[PDB]
């Protein structure tokens, strides 16, 4: 924002913002898979109880 | 539609474009950030000068 012009730089930060959301998306996807696996084990634990 | 006309120094034509600083583009008149429209610039040496 500070070094160069405001008009040209916006797509630049858009590049940045896209990557961050992309990274966030990747992270949350992994969590779902792990949760599902844990859930299966949890159900098995219930059967063991 | 709005037409805003004046006469400016021939060297500093590019200061009309948004985001350019200085004195003729800061202390006199400046465009907004999200400006829509365009400017026409041409020489006046036979008539005005």
């Amino acid at each position: 924002f500070s070094r160069l012009d405001k008009v040209e730089a916006e797509v630049q930060i858009d590049r940045l913002i896209t990557g961050r959301l992309q990274s966030l998306q990747t992270y949350v996807t992994q969590q779902l898979i792990r949760a599902a696996e844990i859930r299966a084990s949890a159900n098995l634990a219930a059967t063991k109880m | 539609v709005y037409a805003d006309s004046f006469v400016i120094r021939g060297d500093e034509v590019r200061q009309i474009a948004p985001g350019q600083t200085g004195n003729i583009a800061d202390y006199n008149y400046k465009l907004p950030d999200d400006f829509t429209g365009c400017v026409i610039a041409w020489n006046s040496n036979k008539l005005d000068s």
